[PDB]
RNA sequence: UCCGUGAUAGUUUAAUGGUCAGAAUGGGCGCUUGUCGCGUGCCAGAUCGGGGUUCAAUUCCCCGUCGCGGAGCCA
RNA sequence: GUUCUAUCAGGUAAAGCCAAUGAUUAGAGGCAUUGGGGACGUCCUCGACCUAUUCUCAAACUUUAAAUAGGUAGGGGCGCGGCUGCUUCGGUGAGCCGUGCCAUCGGGUGCUCCAAGUGGGCCAUUUUUGGUAAGCAGAACUGGCGAUGCGGGAUGAACCGGAAGCCGGGUUACGGUGCCCAACUGCGCGCUAACCUAGAACCCACAAAGGGUGUUGGUCGAUUAAGACAGCAGGACGGUGGUCAUGGAAGUCGAAAUCCGCUAAGGAGUGUGUAACAACUCACCUGCCGAAUCAACUAGCCCCGAAAAUGGAUG
RNA sequence: GCAGGUGUCCUAAGAUGAGCUCAACGAGAACAGAAAUCUCGUGUGGAACAAAAGGGUAAAAGCUCGUUUGAUUCUGAUUUC
RNA sequence: GGAUGCGAUCAUACCAGCACUAAGGCAUCGGAUCCCGUCAGAACUCCGAAGUUAAGCGUGCUUGGGCGAGAGUAGUACAAGGAUGGGUGACCUCUUGGGAAGUCCUCGUGUUGCAUUCCC
């Protein structure tokens, strides 16, 4: 889209403001839809959990994080169908970019004199993901794993802080197994 | 901007009271009354209204002074800067806590003293501390608060944040 | 299912709780008044307390002086409606001139001359009088003020009485009379003013006149047969009693006691546990079931 | 927690609270307030005045001002109002008016009921006549000091008010 | 690009004290007249876009789109 | 000044407040119009849209509880006798005066007169707020430069050592010991061969996302002399030119379906075919060979990504 | 620097005392939708306090009712400044 | 062992549910000519006992959801002092002194001071 390139709001370093009721003109949210898939079931006949998990702690885009479940998706849908398994997409675009927008070019650009002072007109957001949070959560059953790991391998190429692959579990996948059926 | 003192500026605890201490104070804090030469905190409860010092007094511990019709005086002395001095303020009982500490250390006082009469007429530990009490010439006291306020404008932390 | 009134209360809860803490027992009771009694108690003069309405009422009246201390308030003495007629009297215990006489003898009854410390001079008594406007030497009230609870200013009323009957009584309780009970409206003898009556003691007895079937024992005279009764002297009571034996007790006490939990909980919750796993539908309060060992925990279980 | 099963009755049966017979029109399209006329007819004592607080988009921007009337009886006179009040609207007729809460109310002109029409300058078609029904105890929800609520213990019922009304003269 | 200056019906253009909005022309309907026109009675606006303050905002603030005027040195 | 008391920064789970936005299970009631029906000599029910309430996943104000952490506050008694007070001709202490009695530091330090440059800073560290950033701007808390030598950092205001009268000798700090340059071409061990590379910090010393059977090392699973992994060599009849579909599959476009007789092994087949028809290999099994093999996590260094201006360096 | 207010408006929009206690939601009232009004039940600070923010308070500081004038004169210890 | 008045601790003192101040130590209750009051005794209030325990006040219990408090279970976040400790860097890290958190179990559906003082 029309450049301010990432690298200037990567580092999570200025103060945390997405209060929307005092911030006014905040422009459209995106991923398009968060959770990719079935929406007629939970967890129930996905007995598997993947995630992508941060090693590092950044403000990612909001485009990128449509960008990271765009290629996802696609590998989703070409290799297993409409009506899946389901994916999460699990952080969310809290911090409003403000920052120098609308640059002009006299001996002025900052228009007013040079000045450029806060009231900025808001430019998009980014997502605070921070050190080891889940910014992908996939329910899988389990040949189709491998499947949700190629579509995660995709998604990281596509933001900017480093990430592993893991296949997720709480309560295992084997205290669960046991602890469903002891109580009924 | 030059820089003030908002007398009311930046107040959340000085104002703000916790979930269980919320509603109407009991009338008891209202009722109490004090002498002179007790040790009370000025701390506001935020859910009365008026009497209240000026908010940045807060969590000080004073000396009852005197007393004018229904709030009274306690003396405290100001923090940080240069040269300061001891100030009187005038507050009421609803904003004035009776210290704890203070009776404690009273009784810890009667303690040592109901040992110091039985180990001096059968007893023994110290010796040297017999030495200085005995001899002494006492009393009260405003030459000696008047040594107090002259430290407390302290020295080196005064040249130490006078300039950054 | 739907369903009001619990529901708007158990997940508004942090409100509720509140509600319960701000205040407590007398005031959830509904009972004293915590801005009244701030005005009144500042000073150090005793609160002279008269009850009489939703409490002990139309039946009997109390009065009481009440200082303030350390542990909790503290009265220093006390009358009842019920100790009066110990001094003979037999007639009506709620009305005007029993509520008259009750405050008198808690007044008599706080001097009493007391504890040694004594005090009858320059003048107590201040007769059982008849009165005109507050005969005092006397120009500054202390040690009682009246504490009306709950109990209203209205203009020449029974809590008026009571406050007359200690002013009579060597008690003084601070006055201005212009909305006040005067005179004969215990009876005594009145009346001035753009208020009214000119009889009140004495009441009853303009009543009883204009004919009709009540209660025994006469007539107007009666009030003053025994208010003159209770003009006379003679502190002081309570009382005389055998103490007390074994134990506490009382069927009504012990239908009731003592304790159990724990053990009671235990035995409660084993046939709760019975209960369901001979066959399974509800448990207590509202649902759940497939199925279960208590409490928290068997919800947790049955999602997943 | 409706207790019923003991030994019962006389602090259980019900009683009137109230009738109020209340008017809502307004100033203007009829009057004044005229059929306080009427009100002070059927019921017998006179009506006070109901000014309005809130909302209204609508004419009826004056805010206090006379809009209203309403006599709130009880005693034998709100009996001796049923009695005449109770006997117009027909009978029988229906669960639905009455609440579960156990009170009932109706519409129709103050010129029912005997009476003179000769006497009400003004008739005006209709405003609830309510009947609050209640048990004696009542008095701990309404008295000051001491409040509280009424339990679903005390609380009359549909079917005990249908009852006890049923039980009278309709 | 800075300091100044406005906007109200199809169009040109009045106006207020915070509670109330106009005119002229143009246009829509009859009558003139054989028919049009000249003339004669009749009619009809989210006060630029926008948010805020207030008991009540066409009227009082702040922003903006446009149309205007006036400045912008010693190179 | 550690220890006692207070209460407070503070920002995560929860509560009130509010929440963008997307992902929703159970289940009551709103509204609207339409459609269908049995039950019975209208009713009632059902369906097409919304909302309670059970309620999961994720930041955001206040409060808990902060945990915190620095702060930040504070460290004589009795009796006798007179006089007094405020608040019933009423109850009390407190105040006052008089008189007697009994009780881990270590000059870091008070008061007065008169005078100075100021009354424009900087940087680093920590905590910040704005700003893409900046050898930016603007605060907080502190140490230094300014106004501080001397020794180390090639040079170097503020990094390290270090605070200095002058001199003399000794030993050291930081840092360093191949030469330049005093002093080790020190010891035990291991990794790297790129001249990586001789570097705390710095506008100054770059190197990323991502990739790498380079190499070492650690671990786990499975497979092995009941002979593996690889290579080389060798065995595969018949049902039946497999059912669908389609010019056409018929092993080999696309899609069923994958069994068995006859058998010691012998799949309705792994890649090469002709428009389509036409052959060869291969699954499985066997020999030859003889010893480890394969899978997978994890980690180091190196390698790669890696283009700039008069002439080459880590001084 | 963010966010947003005051340069007014008030003799009642002050004072006190008695007396009352919500906003709001459900259920009820022919007509009325804006529908007040009238009723009942639940109802703790979510309401209400002229005005920012914020914090406060439930027989109140909030509500209702009467009366009243202390928005009186003169003085000020002390805090803020 | 304790109901009745006035209060302290003001989220261990709740919402909800089940036994009890009580033949002469309460509230419901009755009269309202009345003081008082309302529109209307409903509230308010002079007067007062025939009923009631049925409540309210409050007494024996119920932890159920709520929560104080604590026990295990999440040493995890976070942060003070110091490092020629690592990392290209955002960043981490050792050391020194500190250390919330959710779940489960648990205790808890009062406590305390003055009154009037009572059936046994």
């Amino acid at each position: 889209m029309g450049r301010r390139p990432a690298r200037c709001y990567r580092q999570i370093k200025n103060k945390p403001y997405p209060k929307s009721r005092y911030c006014r003109g905040v422009p459209d949210p995106k991923i398009r839809i968060y959770d990719v898939g079935m929406k007629k079931k939970g967890v129930d006949e996905f007995p598997y959990c993947v995630h992508l998990v941060s090693w590092e702690k950044e403000n990612v885009s909001s485009e990128a994080l449509e960008a990271a479940r765009i290629a996802c998706n696609k590998y989703m849908t070409k290799n297993a169908g409409k009506d899946a398994f389901h994916l999460r997409v699990r952080v969310h675009p809290f911090h409003v970019l403000r920052i120098n927008k609308m640059l002009s070019c006299a001996g002025a650009d900052r228009l007013q004199t040079g000045m450029r002072g806060a009231f900025g007109k808001p430019q998009g957001t980014c997502a605070r993901v921070d050190i080891g949070q889940v910014l992908l959560s996939v329910r899988c059953k389990e040949s189709n794993a491998k499947h949700a790991e190629e579509a995660l391998r995709r998604a990281k190429f596509k933001f900017p802080g480093r990430q592993k692959i893991i296949h997720s579990r709480k309560w295992g996948f084997t205290k669960f197994t046991r602890e469903e059926y002891v109580k009924l | 901007m030059p820089a003030g003192h908002g007398l009311r500026s930046r107040t959340r605890d000085l104002f703000a009271r916790p979930f269980r201490k919320k509603g109407y104070i009991p009338l008891t804090t209202y009722l109490r009354t004090y002498k002179v030469g007790e040790h009370v905190d000025v701390k506001v409860n935020g859910a009365v209204h008026k009497g209240m010092p000026h908010k940045f007094y807060h969590g000080r511990t004073g000396r009852v002074w005197n007393v004018t019709k229904r709030a009274i005086g306690v003396e405290i002395n100001k923090q940080v800067g240069n040269r300061i001095i001891k100030k009187r303020i005038h507050v009421r009982v609803e904003h004035v806590q009776p210290s704890r500490c203070n009776e404690e250390f009273l009784q810890r006082k009667l303690n040592n003293d109901k040992l110091k009469a039985e180990a001096k007429a059968r007893g023994e530990v110290i010796s040297t501390k017999r030495q200085p009490a005995g001899p002494k010439p006492g009393f009260m006291v405003e030459g000696t608060t008047i040594e107090t306020v002259t430290p407390i404008p302290y020295d080196v932390v005064n040249d130490l944040k006078g300039g950054y | 299912m739907s369903l009001q009134g619990g529901f708007v209360k158990t997940q508004k809860t942090h409100a509720y709780f509140k509600r319960f803490q701000v205040k407590f027992k007398r005031r959830r009771q509904g009972k004293t008044d915590y801005r009244a009694r701030i005005r009144l108690t500042n000073q150090d003069k005793n609160k002279y307390n008269t009850p009489k309405y939703r409490f002990v009422t139309n039946k009997d009246i109390t009065a009481q002086i009440v200082y303030a201390t350390i542990a909790g308030d503290i009265v220093m003495a006390a009358a009842y409606s019920h100790e009066l007629p110990r001094y003979g009297l037999e007639v009506g215990l709620t009305n005007y001139a029993a509520a008259y006489c009750t405050g008198l003898l808690l007044a008599r009854r706080v001097l009493t001359l007391r504890g040694l410390d004594q005090e009858y001079e320059g003048n107590v008594e201040a007769t059982g009088e008849d009165y005109y406007v507050e005969p005092a030497d006397e120009r500054r009230p202390f040690r009682a003020l009246l504490d009306v609870g709950l109990i209203r200013t209205t203009t020449g009323n029974r809590v008026f009485g009571a406050l007359k009957g200690a002013l009579d009584g060597g008690l003084d309780i601070p006055h201005s009379d212009k909305r006040f009970a005067g005179f004969k409206k215990d009876e005594k003898q009145l009346d001035s003013d753009i208020h009214r009556k000119y009889i009140y003691g004495g009441h009853v007895a303009d009543y009883m006149r204009s004919m009709a079937e009540e209660e025994p024992e006469k007539f107007q005279a009666h009030f003053s047969e025994y208010l003159k009764k209770g003009i006379d002297a003679d502190g002081m009571e309570s009382l005389y009693k055998k103490v007390h034996a074994a134990i506490r007790a009382d069927p009504t006490m012990a239908k009731s006691t003592k304790k159990e939990p724990a053990t009671h909980k235990r035995y409660n919750l084993k046939k709760l546990t019975y209960e369901q796993r001979k066959a399974s539908l509800v448990e207590r309060l509202n649902a759940l079931n497939s199925s279960a060992g208590a409490d928290d925990d068997d919800e947790e279980e049955d999602d997943e | 927690m409706s207790t019923e099963k003991k030994q019962l009755n006389p602090m259980r049966d019900i009683k009137v609270q109230k009738l109020v017979l209340n008017i809502s029109v307004g100033e203007s399209g009829d009057r004044l307030t005229r059929a306080s006329k009427v009100l002070e007819q059927l019921s017998g004592q006179s009506p006070v005045f109901s000014k309005a607080r809130y909302t209204v988009r609508s004419f009826g921007i004056r805010r206090n001002e006379k809009i209203a009337c309403y006599v709130t009886i009880r005693g034998e006179k709100a009996m001796q109002l049923l009695e005449s009040g109770l006997k117009v609207k027909e009978y029988e007729l229906l669960r639905r008016n009455f609440s579960d809460t156990g009170c009932f109310g109706f519409g129709i002109q103050e010129h029912i009921d005997l009476g003179m029409k000769y006497d009400p300058s003004t008739g005006i078609y209709g405003m609830d006549f309510f009947v609050v029904l209640e048990r004696a105890g009542y008095r701990v929800s309404r008295r000051r000091r001491c409040k509280a609520r009424v339990g679903i213990h005390q609380r009359v019922t549909k079917e005990d008010a249908m009852k006890w009304f049923q039980v009278k003269y309709e």
